[PDB]
RNA sequence: GGGGAUGACCCCAGGCGGUAGGGGAGCGUUCCCGAUGCCGAUGAAGGCCGACCCGCGAGGCGGCUGGAGGUAAGGGAAGUG
RNA sequence: GGUGGAGCCUGGGAGUGAGGGCGCGAGCGAUAACGUCCGCGUCCGAGCGCGGGAACAACCGAGACCGCCAGCUAAGGCCCC
RNA sequence: CCGCAAGGGGUUGUGGCGUGCCUAUUGAAGCAUGAGCCGGCGACUCACGGUCGUGGGCGAGCUUAAGCCGUUGAGGCGGAGGCGUAGGGAAACCGAGUCCGAACAGGGCGCAAAGUCCGCGGCCGUGGACCCGAAACCGGG
RNA sequence: GUGGUUCGUGGAGCCAUGGGGGAAUCUGGGCGGACCACCGCCUAAGGCUAAGUACUCCGGGUGACCGAUAGCGCACCAGU
RNA sequence: CGGGGGGAACCUGGGGAACUGAAACAUCUCAGUACCCAGAGGAGAGGAAAGAGAAAUCGACUCCCUGAGUAGCGGCGAGCG
């Protein structure tokens, strides 16, 4: 069912409990009130829900799952790229 | 613990956790291999001699049977392929780990910085009188940022430096002396 | 180097990390079949076992 | 299927335009132009289906 | 399987014909280590013969040969039987 | 369930993918063939290597880990070789 | 005859029992093949992929091309990248949910059980790739 | 009507051309893959340009490369 | 005045193939491979843009790794890429 050639768009798999945790590690930098956009395991910052939002942080990322953004509401804040 | 500082009568320094640990043989050996491994060279049996000429594989019907394999001085069969990738690249982390636990093994002798100055191989003769032994026979020469000059050539020459010396260097059953910034090698560790 | 009957990779052919794979039902249809309706109720996915091995394998690497 | 100009010709129907259609095989056999039955386009539900094609 | 000290010993169970073929384990072969390894003109090797070791592929050893080696108690390597 | 020891799933490494021989139940076939065709048991597999029926895989007994100067039996035999 | 003596050495008269050896065979002394003798050559390997096993180094793990360091000549530093870190779909895209569909019925998944690099190894793909073995097609002469 | 290209006649372009038509010199003219609008890009239809990769007749080194049936077939009145 | 005649292998251009794989074979692959040719060199190749790509970004040509065995070409079959 594939194409007559290239093109391809983007975005990417990043997420909830994932960041609260290894980000716990991320504490080395923007992990106080958090200002997110790591540079340590991914490529094009979306965030899956599941887990239980924490660490009160705001993310300069692309976007996040239903649950995602909601629990986010639970313990932090949202910040979406270039223009959203 | 017992990290003995040269210039004998003079002071003592401490053995760090790093070297301390307990030892990893399988690995050590690995290191070794890594070593000679990427070092060797390679060999081959003449492509030309082996598949060059014109072979007239004498038809049939005639009382016989057939540039190919199995008569003599040629063919080879599956030769020292000059065509055989000799390398063996272990793996950074692996390797350094190696120089590591290995060196621990070495701890099982502390080159007091001042020494980076002594200017004569007979002077070597001297420090030697200072601590000779069969382990001494082992003897490995280590300075710490750019060699202990003269030290470098004697009935046991060699001179690694605080950065760039490794199991290859001496993990190999030997015994030795690294200058303190060589302990900077420690740093590397 | 290496590859995949990039073909079967494409028509029918995909893996879930389970290390398993599926392709489309394929039992009739998409050629003849004035045939029926409820039978048409026959084209979600087919999971052929064991063989999904030459399969998987030959694809190996990407999919 | 096996296009047979024999008393066996394929045909289908429409839902007044409930939109598309559904699958039928038929026979001049008896009744020519004739062809009416009811169905359910993706369009809502039911509808008058004329079968000719 | 019943203890095993490392062996090993003991009981019984318990078989143990075997090609394609699948699994374990050893042997000598010319090479790279001489993992705080070197024998030899009173012989290196290979040869020539043998009623101590091994289940064995081999060992050792003693005798005579012949002129110069090369072994490695241990791992590595393969144009190996 | 007396059994004891096969049983099941997951996965790597396999071979052969064409045998025939016998008894029995069918085919076919002149109820002909050390014919063939399927079937039910075994057989044989280049070693299912010993016994025998002469000799004879291969049909009756029989499972061959290894013990020359032991003993009980199979089937099969015991006037002689 | 006793250079390892009351036991073996060599040779054999007799007597017992006894069909070679290798290929390929339903089946083999073979009368089927193979091979006249002795000595040396001689045939499942390497490379890159991938794969499963495992020895072992961290679980996020790991290395290019290079630059520099080099009796021995010493390795070190390089962080484009690529394999795990959810995935469901054709896709939009959503997303631990996800497709079909408009229905709470199923398929994929979630469920960490987590890899990952390197080492040696049974194997597979491309390689002349267990070894020799023909007719023949094609190129230049 | 052919070529290169990953393109096997294809939704199929760019450059290169075989054969016929045969433009415009800066609001020129191709370009971003059919095409159309707007944008973005380049400025052809002349020439030279050391160095960074290949190669081995020849010289050097070095080899867990060979030992005369192995090494290039030829270690020496051998491509004879 | 310069040429030509060399030259093991290397370069570019001119011309430019069957086997073999697709378990046939007409597409195709083997390849722009082998070969033959002309010619420059010590190296030729090529080489400052009617480029790239699109983040309003990049700026010789070449060669390594990487990109991708991806994007994809295709009796969408071997494979090629």
């Amino acid at each position: 069912f594939k194409r007559p050639q290239k093109v391809q768009e983007e975005a990417a798999t990043i997420d909830v409990r994932e960041i609260d945790e290894n980000v716990t590690l991320l504490a080395a930098d923007d992990v106080a009130e958090d200002v997110r956009d790591v540079a340590d395991d991914a490529d094009y910052v979306k965030v899956l829900g599941a887990g239980q939002v924490r660490h009160e942080l705001t993310l300069i990322a692309d976007d996040f799952s239903e649950g995602a953004r909601e629990k986010v509401e639970g313990a932090g804040g949202s910040v979406e790229l270039t223009d959203l | 613990m017992e990290a003995t500082i040269y210039d004998n009568t003079d002071g003592e320094v401490d053995l760090p956790d790093v070297f301390e640990t307990p030892v990893r043989s399988d690995l050590i050996g690995k290191a070794v291999r890594a070593a000679q491994a990427n070092r060797k060279q390679d060999y081959g049996s003449d492509e030309y001699a082996g598949l060059r000429t014109p072979a007239e594989s004498f038809g049939s019907g005639r009382g016989q049977a057939h540039r190919v394999p199995q008569a003599v001085k040629g063919r080879s069969a599956h030769p020292p392929k000059t065509e055989k990738d000799r390398s063996l690249d272990l793996n950074d982390k692996e390797r350094q780990l190696a120089v590591r636990s290995a060196l621990a093994a070495t701890a099982d002798v502390v080159v007091s910085d001042d020494f980076e100055d002594l200017v004569k191989t007979q002077e070597v003769v001297s420090l030697l009188e200072a601590l000779d032994v069969h382990a001494d026979i082992d003897r490995l020469f280590v300075t710490s940022d750019e060699p202990s000059t003269a030290a470098r050539n004697l009935a046991g020459a060699d001179v690694a430096t605080a950065s760039e010396v490794n199991t290859e260097d001496l993990a190999p059953g030997r015994l030795t002396v690294f200058t303190e910034s060589a302990l900077a090698e420690v740093a590397e560790r | 180097p290496k590859m995949k009957t990039h073909k079967m990779a494409k028509r029918r052919i995909k893996i879930t990390g389970t290390g398993k794979v599926m392709a489309f039902k394929s039992g009739k249809r998409h050629q003849n079949t004035g045939k029926s309706g409820d039978e048409i109720r026959g084209k979600g996915k087919g999971f052929v076992l064991a063989k999904a091995e030459w399969a998987r394998m030959k694809l190996m690497l990407p999919r | 299927a096996k296009d047979g100009p024999r008393i066996i010709v394929k045909m289908e129907s429409s839902a007044g335009t409930g939109f598309y259609y559904t699958t039928t095989k038929n026979r001049r056999n008896t009744q020519a132009k004739l062809e009416l039955k009811k169905y359910d386009p993706v369009a809502k539900k039911h509808v008058v289906f004329r079968e000719k094609k």
